[PDB]
């Protein structure tokens, strides 16, 4: 019993988008349906529901008149038709299944990132916060949209990594850091790289940090 | 599992 | 609209403490249609219980919802370092479906003292005409920490911005990052570049700095 949403990404406001998501391991068309949202660091929100049969949708006032609901039961697939979308429509959108007149959701999906801005796809520069138990890191700075990926001699460093939460710069762009705390008596031997994966611009980067000359 | 509770005309 | 209110905001409890959350409706809710849900970051919505009082299959024993009319209880009744979490209440008994804004369980710890570094901005970086200043604050406890920049005993206001992880897996603690934002021409022109960081851990504030060059 699995649901697997796609169609996320990065649109401009007023844009449209269309999520899908697929279901597989059950019958799908005996089965109400749901779309359930969550803005980045906030709380869950129902967004949009729809009957077995897709003959009644149901909307949340928040997005009355702006989305569509739908599904193909012949597909196995549910709809979410995005129109005149705004900035507070940003976030990570996911498919429940209802079950029972529906009592609650039973099974979600993954989730699927939609982001709303006027701000346009941009890859990172990353630069290298330099040793001076030792800290280093990388800077991660000036990117769009979310997300990011950070990891230390490819998988290999975990303990003692800390990559933060990114912040939106005042140049509507984001950054963050990653830092790692090590042996001070490593420095200069044990090589360090930070692996940056920014999937929505294609640009990946490894980059060795070491102590300044 | 196929219907939600709903009053009569909610949108 | 049923508004589901869920209090405290948030809980911070030791692991063995039983964990008392609360959903109050705004009007009566049928208890079939009352369910809660478990988050953790990156994750989706897990059902712990539906119809308020029913554990979804595999969840523990420790779990235990209870509740009727308006008023709605999900009870952990010893808290396991994998229960720390957030949690969710949803009513499906009425248009439109709606979740309370949730209660945050974070883990009590004792008190910890940031180890705190700093780092200059890279000469890679100031090819740019940026320059970003790091002041890392690592594995401290409690969340409550401040910083202040300081350039040439200048105080700074407003060019800085922060990030805090979430509590630690292995240790629960947090980890701070804030980044003082110059222009190259500005950061060429001062010396004595500062971080000065006041927490619960620390008798009296410490402050980090280095020399431009
Ligand atoms: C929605 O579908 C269910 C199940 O097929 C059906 O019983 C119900 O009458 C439908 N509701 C509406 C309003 O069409």
């Amino acid at each position: 019993v699995e649901l697997v949403e796609s169609g996320g990404g990065l649109v401009q406001p007023g844009g449209s988008l269309r999520l899908s998501c697929a279901a597989s391991g059950f019958t799908f068309s005996s089965y109400a349906m749901s779309w359930v949202r969550q803005a980045p660091g906030k709380g869950l929100e129902w967004v949009s529901a729809i009957n077995a049969s897709g003959t009644r949708t149901y909307y949340a006032d928040s997005v009355k008149g702006r989305f569509t609901i739908s599904r193909d039961n012949s597909k196995n697939t549910l709809y979410l038709q995005m129109n005149s979308l705004r900035a507070e429509d940003t976030a990570v959108y996911y498919c429940a299944r209802g079950k029972g007149y529906v009592r609650y959701f039973d099974v979600w999906g993954q989730g699927t990132l939609v982001t709303v801005s006027s701000a346009s796809t941009k890859g990172p520069s990353v630069f290298p916060l330099a040793p001076s138990t030792a800290a280093l890191g990388c800077l991660v700075k000036d990117y769009f949209p979310e997300p990011v990926t950070v990891s230390w001699n490819s998988g290999a460093l975990t303990s003692g990594v800390h990559t933060f939460p990114a912040v939106l710069q005042s140049s509507g762009l984001y950054s963050l850091s990653s830092v790692v705390t090590v042996p001070s008596s490593s420095l200069g031997t044990q090589t360090y790289i930070c692996n940056v994966n920014h999937k929505p611009s294609n640009t990946k980067v490894d980059k060795k940090v070491e102590p300044k000359s | 599992d196929a219907e939600f509770r709903h009053d009569s005309g909610y949108e | 609209d049923i508004v589901l209110t869920q209090s405290p905001a948030t809980l911070s409890l030791s692991p063995g403490e039983r964990a008392t959350l609360s959903c109050r409706a705004s009007q009566s809710v049928s208890s079939s249609y009352l369910a809660w849900y478990q988050q953790k970051p990156g994750q989706a919505p897990r059902l712990l219980i539906y119809g308020a009082s029913s554990r979804a299959t595999g969840v523990p024993a420790r779990f235990s919802g209870s509740g009727s009319g308006t008023d709605f209880t999900l009870t952990i009744s010893s808290l396991e370092p994998e229960d720390f979490a957030t949690y969710y209440c949803l009513q499906i008994y009425n248009m439109p479906i709606t979740f309370g804004q949730g209660t945050k369980v974070e883990i009590k710890r004792t008190v910890a003292a940031p180890s705190v570094f700093i780092f200059p901005p890279s000469d890679e970086q100031l090819k740019s005409g940026t320059a970003s200043v790091v002041c890392l604050l690592n594995n401290f406890y409690p969340r409550e920490a401040k910083v202040q920049w300081k350039v040439d005993n200048a105080l700074q206001s407003g060019n800085s911005q922060e990030s805090v992880t979430e509590q630690d897996s292995k240790d629960s603690t947090y980890s701070l990052s804030s980044t003082l934002t110059l222009s190259k021409a500005d950061y060429e022109k001062h010396k004595v570049y500062a971080c000065e960081v006041t927490h619960q851990g620390l008798s009296s504030p410490v402050t980090k700095s280095f020399n431009r060059g």
